[PDB]
RNA sequence: CGCGGGGUGGAGCAGCCUGGUAGCUCGUCGGGCUCAUAACCCGAAGAUCGUCGGUUCAAAUCCGGCCCCCGCAACCA
RNA sequence: AUGUUCUAACGUUGACCCGUAAUCCGGGUUGCGGACAGUGUCUGGUGGGUAGUUUGACUGGGGCGGUCU
RNA sequence: AAUUCCUUGUCGGGUAAGUUCCGACCUGCACGAAUGGCGUAAUGAUGGCCAGGCUGUCUCCACCCGAGACUCAGUGAAAUU
RNA sequence: GCUCGCCGGAAGACCAAGGGUUCCUGUCCAACGUUAAUCGGGGCAGGGUGAGUCGACCCCUAAGGCGAGGCCGAAAGGCGUAGUCGAUGGGAAACAGGUUAAUAUUCCUGUACUUGGUGUUACUGCGAAGGGGGGACGGAGAAGGCUAUGUUGGCCGGGCGACGGUUGUCCCGGUUUAAGCGUGUAGGCUGGUUUUCCAGGCAAAUCCGGAAAAUCAAGGCUGAGGCGUGAUGACGAGGCACUACGGUGCUGAAGCAACAAAUGCCCUGCUUCCAGGAAAAGCCUCUAAGCAUCAGGUAACAUCAAAUCGUACCCCAAACCGACACAGGUGGUCAGGUAGAGAAUACCAAGGCGCUUGAGAGAACUCGGGUGAAGGAACUAGGCAAAAUGGUGCCGUAACUUCGGGAGAAGGCACGCUGAUAUGUAGGUGAGGUCCCUCGCGGAUGGAGCUGAAAUCAGUCGAAGAUACCAGCUGGCUGCAACUGUUUAUUAAAAACACAGCACUGUGCAAACACGAAAGUGGACGUAUACGGUGUGACGCCUGCCCGGUGCCGGAAGGUUAAUU
RNA sequence: AGGACCGAACCGACUAAUGUUGAAAAAUUAGCGGAUGACUUGUGGCUGGGGGUGAAAGGCCAAUCAAACCGGGAGAUAGCU
């Protein structure tokens, strides 16, 4: 029976790659959250 | 004319259809035409905004002359065509100069037949003239508010307004809903009744041929719980209270219309 | 099991609440009018107020018990 | 105070011209309205559309009934 | 009565026997006219009842074919305490 | 390796998404694998993905996004014009054979095609951010013409059979070939050509649209398939030689016809209906400004270029989503035989598998099935479950009805095989031959050959002929809802929701209404035969009395009454 | 012609049995409904939490819904265990 994750890797980098987080200010407070805490992987393009 | 369905199936007893055998059965003129998607009653923060709309069937949109401004060149109708977009149907015409226009299809108009616009153009239907160039107690259709902004009253199917009088700069217009109204004299209109006067003899038939013209189902209010409509809640079916819309607003009498502007042009309410 | 309201000429209703006094319509009885009856007109009679106790100078009336009458409630279980 | 007229504020989701290669916007000409409409402050009415809350205790379980000095 | 408490009302039909069913009666605790009334052909994985066929549903179980259960070798949990 | 079993509209073969080395070779077996493991999608090492034509990238746009200025907003920001992005859609071009352990429309062989640059020659009006054409579009239905494909015959090679027969009407196998190029056929659409003029296409136009003459009556566009070539080639059964036993090398016959036939192609066609069916570019054409013995355009030839990224492998799955090597889910394409209406079902082909614990035994009891004396719903809340019916053709079929239905009502009869009618019929297809002409992929006649039901009559076997698989139980009374639909993903599918129809009511357009501090947007590029809200719920017969209460609508004399003064 | 009929793919989910530390945090087996349409499906897009969407069940909004999830106020308050 189908389940929640169906991936597809357009919709997967529109919704959280770096250029949709760097396109608003709240999009980039999380980057800047991330970059503080030190996320290796700063998004899920990487 | 009015043709009504044999029952060969429960969704056919009761259709009734109006078919016009002088319509055109070809695709229509390709330089008139436009798209028009459909926005499913949703505004551009994407909310829906008015309910019950969506589906349907594709359309394509005719542009259609509304000012009839070319004045002292007459035009020869082509032929009548369906329209997806109105009640009414509308005629692709011909002038002497080599232009093809689309024209609401008044009553009685048929392929063949001669019109023109303007001041000099004769009484006949199908004639746009301005409005104090016209007998009082004429009746005429497309009527326009403002000179030179295009028609807007009685473009429906089967209706017209009559010019009851004149006095000065303006012409006492009845219109289809009653209401007894002023406009500016020289502002235009076409003479006769719009055709097609049989749509409303129409019936549907069935629940698919509404979902056809982008109707979607309306759910009572009275079937919903307290939290989605003021009319919700109960054990059985409760009502014990005034009708409302959705919005709480009274809904059986309460008049809405607030507009201090127009109030001026209004001789009388439509009772 | 429990609350609320009632019982007044023969019938249906007032008067009770602020205890001093019983009214209204119909019915009954007597007389008229009519050939006669009904209708109509004139006059009269008729209830000690469910019952038993209390309070009071005085109880249909206020308080209590009892006998009937009606209504409501009797839920979670 | 009311009414009538006017135009110059103001409106125009009428027409035309320009920025312009543009059904936004702005500027210009013209028409139509016109001190109305509309907006700010103050103010009466309405207002479960929305919000914050209250809705007693005793009790041979609680409610109903009764009670509370 | 998808509504009737008393109630398995009463009468009729169906059954050997029918608190259900069908037809009536009217005493409607507490139906009723677009929070529609009364009918209604066709339709329904809809509710109730009856009949024919059919049967292991049952009287009342018997035997048989396979997968486990049982024994041997290998691996090897769990709730609880 | 030989037997056996299973799938075969998949449990076979490919694409897309998604994953990312799982692909191939050598080696190892500690851990992983529900057991052992010498094996593995495990560990370690090495190898492997080749493009002008496939895809991306690229040009073009949809929904939608972002959005210079702009409008609006305490700030943050919201909306939006010019623009610019955004495919799931439009736009140039390649096929066959061979080859690796692992890639191939990419490598090799053969044969092709497209776009662009440059140069030369010949001729010449070129030119856009503008005009026009085109691209360019629905559902259903009906054929007719074909092919893929299959069957049979012919031909070629091989065989003469473990047990009765098998030199023949016998058995096995093969009988294949592309793009391109040339023909322009079945068929579809459309009259053509030349002048003259014109309030139209924002200006111009020789282009498009319109008008009037003259003339000719055939021109044009599109088009599957066949045929010829490609191809004296490649491939090819099978032989002959090596094998270091996985396979390598050489050679290589026939390679035809008829019939049947798609859900594929002609067909973006045709017919019909109403619910009336993208956009923009590439493309063709027209001119403006401009240029002008230039530039540019057209044609032929020569030459150069076509970059970059992907390409392994899985892909109804042990590699994706489900924590698992998980009875689940996952879009598109291909589509053999016999029977059959069929992509159902049964047995098979190509191909692929036997599902990663076994061995015994033959208790109760549980699960999944088979059969059952006599009875036949007595069971039970209830015929739950099971049993039963089940096909085709013909006969026959009630109440009721909205005249369509009810209806497959109910019920019944025939059904295999063999022969004859008829050495194979009615029908379908169709060669040769002959005759014509605008001569060709032509017309007429002609019918060899191939294919071929259905029926009747007669006979015949069995207990049984729709023999398996597959495949309605039927009728009677009644409540509710008219009906097809929808719903509580995961205990409720209904009488609930919806519905066509009905009524009330609001709304005159900058509409009411809704989302939004606003600008705006939807309603609607709609205009009262329209749009919103509310209730009722097909259809038939109907819908009675009450305006005291509450609400709404209208009124505006009088009483009361805010800020203000 | 048809929200026509029978019936596979496909989309559902009416009944029964099994399973209930499951093969599966909703399935399997046998039957069952629709199956040219108010149909179904791929890819992309839009609507955001007192908000959306809802042929309306308080249904659904990432196994969470009479008010999602994450972080913060925060060591909320707890006459109670
Ligand atoms: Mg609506
Ligand atoms: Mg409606
Ligand atoms: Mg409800
Ligand atoms: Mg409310
Ligand atoms: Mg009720
Ligand atoms: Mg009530
Ligand atoms: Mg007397
Ligand atoms: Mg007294
Ligand atoms: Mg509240
Ligand atoms: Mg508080
Ligand atoms: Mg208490
Ligand atoms: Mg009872
Ligand atoms: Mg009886
Ligand atoms: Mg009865
Ligand atoms: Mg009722
Ligand atoms: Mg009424
Ligand atoms: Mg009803
Ligand atoms: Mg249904
Ligand atoms: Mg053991
Ligand atoms: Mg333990
Ligand atoms: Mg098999
Ligand atoms: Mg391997
Ligand atoms: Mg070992
Ligand atoms: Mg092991
Ligand atoms: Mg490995
Ligand atoms: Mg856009
Ligand atoms: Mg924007
Ligand atoms: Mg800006
Ligand atoms: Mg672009
Ligand atoms: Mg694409
Ligand atoms: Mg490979
Ligand atoms: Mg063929
Ligand atoms: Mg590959
Ligand atoms: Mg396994
Ligand atoms: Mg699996
Ligand atoms: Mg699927
Ligand atoms: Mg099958
Ligand atoms: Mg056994
Ligand atoms: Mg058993
Ligand atoms: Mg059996
Ligand atoms: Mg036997
Ligand atoms: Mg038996
Ligand atoms: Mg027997
Ligand atoms: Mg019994
Ligand atoms: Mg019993
Ligand atoms: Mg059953
Ligand atoms: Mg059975
Ligand atoms: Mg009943
Ligand atoms: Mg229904
Ligand atoms: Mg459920
Ligand atoms: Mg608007
Ligand atoms: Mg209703
Ligand atoms: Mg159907
Ligand atoms: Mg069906
Ligand atoms: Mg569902
Ligand atoms: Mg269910
Ligand atoms: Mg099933
Ligand atoms: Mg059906
Ligand atoms: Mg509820
Ligand atoms: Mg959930
Ligand atoms: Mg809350
Ligand atoms: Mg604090
Ligand atoms: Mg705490």
């Amino acid at each position: 029976m189908k389940r929640t994750f169906q991936p597809s890797v357009l919709k997967r980098n529109r919704s959280h790659g770096f250029r949709a987080r760097m396109a608003t200010k709240n999009g980039r407070q999380v980057l800047a959250r991330r970059r503080a805490k030190g996320r290796a992987r700063l998004t899920v393009s990487k | 004319a009015v043709v009504k369905c044999k029952p060969t199936s429960p969704g056919r007893r009761h259709v009734v259809k109006v078919v016009n055998p002088e319509l055109h059965k070809g695709k229509p003129f390709a330089p008139l035409l436009e798209k028009n998607s459909k926005s499913g009653g949703r505004n551009n923060n994407g909310r829906i905004t008015t309910r019950h709309i969506g589906g349907g069937h594709k359309q394509a949109y005719r542009i259609v002359d509304f000012k009839r401004n070319k004045d002292g060149i007459p035009a020869v109708v082509e032929r009548l065509e369906y329209d997806p977009n109105r009640s009414a149907n509308i005629a692709l015409v011909l002038y002497k100069d080599g232009e093809r226009r689309y024209i609401l299809a008044p009553k009685g108009l048929k392929a063949g037949d001669q019109i023109q616009s303007g001041v000099d153009a004769a009484i006949k239907p199908g004639n746009t003239l301005p409005m104090r160039n016209i007998p009082v107690g004429s009746t005429v259709h497309n009527v326009e508010m403002k000179p030179g902004k295009g028609g807007q009253l009685a473009r429906s199917a089967g209706t017209y307004v009559q010019i009851v009088a004149r006095d000065g700069a303006y012409v006492t217009l009845r219109l289809r809903s009653g209401e007894m109204r002023k406009v500016e004299a020289d502002c235009r209109a076409t003479l006769g009744e719009v055709g097609n006067a049989e749509h409303m003899l129409r019936v549907l038939g069935k629940a698919g041929a509404a979902r056809w013209r982008g109707v979607r189902p309306t759910v009572r209010g009275t079937a919903m719980n307290p939290v989605d409509h003021p009319h919700g809640g109960g054990e059985g079916r409760n009502f014990g209270k005034h009708p409302v819309t959705p919005w709480g607003v009274q809904t059986k009498g309460k008049k809405t219309r607030s507009n201090k502007r127009t109030d001026k042009f209004i001789v009388r309410r439509r009772s």
